[PDB]
């Protein structure tokens, strides 16, 4: 199902803030 | 390449923005061809190499944190933009910032104000690929995907490859991964796709912008 094909993200410590 | 304001370039890129927006928001995807142009794009392209060949890649994973390769069979590695040798990298992600920036209030009801680090990808040929999914189908935070093209001279007949997405229409959209192309499209359920198999090494960095009232809901 597409709950478990989604590609994985980092947590948001790693996110760049814009 | 210039990486650090003509005014055609200046007017252009709020064309662009105007083009993205409405895009977007009519149709759910936005593909921009020559983005940055072929020698920097070139420069992005030996960058990308470069880091392949220093063995920092690893498998590309699904939102458990795993990898299955028959589901998803890409080599990815995430590159901020300040690792040494990635200042091509660095352009191309300030480029888009400055897109997606533009575009800002535009965008649904989206307010964009972080992204991931940049997912440089490779299929390396095989027939690997990507089954059909959605990006975010669970509220992870991401509302627009931005893919950047890498490989030149490609020829989808013979090395496959192609982005086919499904809008949410009743028809495929069959995208080639061609040098200096840009694509934009809704993360959420609208936006289904799949790559398909590649039997030449294929490569694409890929960009993706939260929307902030979403992503608070995976801090940890
Ligand atoms: O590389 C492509 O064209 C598409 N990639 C993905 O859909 C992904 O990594 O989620
Ligand atoms: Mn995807």
């Amino acid at each position: 199902d597409y709950d478990d094909l989604a590609p994985f993200v980092p947590p948001p410590s790693f996110d760049n803030r814009l | 390449c210039d990486k650090t304001e003509k005014t055609w370039q200046l007017q252009k890129n709020e064309r662009l923005s105007n083009m993205v927006v409405n895009q977007l928001n009519t149709n759910g995807f936005c593909i921009i061809n020559n983005f940055l142009g072929s020698s920097c794009s070139t420069e992005v392209l030996q960058q990308v190499l470069n880091l392949y060949q220093s063995g920092v890649f690893s498998n590309g994973q699904l939102a458990r944190n795993v990898s299955v390769n028959r589901i998803r069979g890409d080599k990815i590695a995430w590159i901020g933009g300040d690792e040494r040798g990635c200042e091509a990298i660095k352009y191309l992600s300030s480029c888009v910032d400055s897109l997606i920036s533009r575009c800002n209030g535009r965008l649904g009801n989206y307010m964009i104000t972080g992204r991931t680090k940049c997912m440089v990808a490779c299929y390396p040929g095989s027939g690997l690929g990507y089954i059909r999914h959605i990006d975010n189908p669970n509220r992870d935070g991401r509302c627009v995907t931005v893919l950047y093209y890498l490989n030149p001279n490609w020829n989808s007949q013979d090395c496959g490859g192609q982005l086919w997405l499904y809008p949410n229409e009743n028809k495929v959209v069959k995208i080639d991964p061609i040098f200096d192309r840009l694509l934009l499209f809704w993360s959420d359920r609208r936006n289904p796709h799949e790559v398909k198999p590649a039997y030449a090494m294929r490569y694409a960095i890929t960009l993706w912008y939260f929307d902030e009232k979403e992503r608070a809901l995976s801090s940890q």
